[PDB]
């Protein structure tokens, strides 16, 4: 089939203009689709035969085309309109096409740092045999954010999986638990546990440690 | 007035085949196509095929050839795709959507209804029940960790619902082991650590588990 | 002539052959 190029990602700050492309040599003869996909939710139809918008659709969404080039335009871009857009065409033998998705951010202004949390394992999983230490991130904008793992003061590489909440709802921030996960043996064998943080809001990358006992 | 309802979720192991329906009410179910799409988890729409009734035809991207069926039952106006021979890498969303062919112009229309989707989960670990363990020490934070658990999902709720404010309940992660790990947190007053008590209530369904615990400083 | 969002597709008679759904459905 016929590829559609579309951006993996497009950064749009609140109230300003986002653009979409979608661009293959099929589409001067092929209709586009565009698809609207919130976090959580099912692809939803938003623009449709190149030029049509669904009754529902906000008057902010239009599409225009320039060559072999559609472009997706979200104008006065709302805090709601951050979702997955894909574009879709079709041939003429019914072979259905989407691009990749282009992620759209509706990038705040604000930077909050993280606050930053360590917690040492629970003397019930160490009976078990087995030490969760957790790092929590809390409140923090934007999403990019690292985590580095330090026990004696050496860097871990491995032994440790993250996981970052969707957006809050309220305070529209992210929260972020980094989890190292060893056996009571090599837990018991080292002093110094500590989460490093890097991000946007943090001046210098900042450290919550523990000492075990 | 159109809806397209899909059947619930599967967890299968690899090697096994699932089937997945999809319910048409509102419109002439035999006049329009029928087209699955597939969402990996964090992934893109991935075209699986569509399935036209008033002449049995179907289209399937070529990755599914031999693999995927489509049917549609219009006595009972439902779709069907089954997938046999599922590996883990057919974890997916999968989704019904309604398409047709618009036979005035000669062009294939694009998916103006869709399901809900369909959560298919490829996997060879058994159900089993979490253990919670508790996540202990301005503001101050406190938790729970609710390890090696199988399948999604779990609820948490704190104090039984009476405190929300500060609540974060992080999206499970999968282990190398096939199982799951969460953890819940709750940011609170200092202050408050030697008045309060903090439980969390953790809820597996499937494995019949059921765990208050307390979270003290 | 389109029928996104409609309740019924025009489906022409010329291509039913002997598929029972098709006569069912279509339109001359």
């Amino acid at each position: 089939s016929f590829e559609l190029t579309q951006p993996p990602s497009v950064s749009v700050s609140p109230g300003q203009t986002a653009r979409i492309t979608c661009s293959g040599d099929a589409l001067p003869k092929q209709y586009v689709y565009w698809y609207q996909q919130k976090p959580g939710q099912a692809p939803v139809l938003v623009i449709y035969k190149t030029t049509e918008r669904p009754s529902g659709i906000p008057e902010r969404f239009s599409d225009s085309s320039s060559g072999t080039t559609v472009t997706l335009t979200i104008s006065a871009a709302q805090a709601e309109d951050e979702a997955d857009y894909y574009c879709q065409s079709v041939d003429s033998s019914g072979t259905y096409v989407f691009g990749i998705g282009t992620k759209v951010t509706v990038l705040g202004r604000t930077v909050a740092a993280p606050s930053v949390f360590i917690f040492p394992p629970s003397d019930e999983q160490l009976k078990s045999g087995t030490a969760s230490v957790v790092c929590l991130l809390n409140n923090f904008y934007p999403r990019e954010a690292k985590v580095q793992w330090k026990v004696d003061n050496a860097l871990q590489s491995g032994n440790s999986q993250e996981s970052v909440t969707e957006q809050d709802s309220k305070d529209s921030t992210y929260s972020l638990s980094s989890t190292l996960t060893l056996s009571k043996a090599d837990y018991e064998k080292h002093k110094v546990y500590a989460c490093e943080v890097t991000h946007q809001g943090l001046s210098s990358p900042v450290t919550k440690s523990f000492n075990r006992g | 007035q159109v809806h397209l309802v899909q059947s619930g979720v599967e967890v299968k192991k690899p090697g096994a085949s699932v089937r997945v329906s999809c319910k048409a009410s509102g419109y002439t179910f035999a006049t329009y196509g029928i087209t699955w799409v597939r969402q990996a988890p964090g992934r893109g729409l991935e075209w699986v095929g569509w399935i036209t009734p008033y002449n049995d035809r179907t289209s399937y991207a070529q990755i599914f050839h031999g693999r995927v069926t489509m049917t549609t039952d219009t006595s009972t106006n439902t779709a069907y795709m089954e997938l046999r021979s599922l590996r883990s890498d057919d974890t997916a969303m999968y989704y019904c959507a309604r398409n047709h062919c618009n036979f005035y112009h000669d062009f294939w229309s694009g998916l103006d209804y869709w399901g809900q989707g369909t959560l298919v989960s490829v996997s060879s670990a058994s159900t089993k029940g979490p253990s919670v363990f508790p996540l202990a020490p301005g503001t101050a934070a406190l938790g729970c960790l609710v390890k090696d658990y199988f399948p999604e999902p779990v609820t948490v709720s704190w104090n039984s619902g009476a405190l929300t404010s500060g609540v974060h309940t992080f999206p499970a992660v999968l282990q190398s082991s096939g199982l799951y790990s969460l953890s819940s947190v709750v940011t609170v007053p200092s202050s408050s650590l030697g008045t309060q008590t903090y439980i969390c209530n953790v809820n597996h369904k499937p494995s019949n588990t059921k765990v208050d615990k307390k979270v003290e400083p | 002539n389109d029928f996104h969002f409609e309740v019924f597709n025009f489906v022409p008679c010329s291509i039913c052959s002997n598929n029972p759904t098709c006569w069912a459905i279509c339109k001359r």
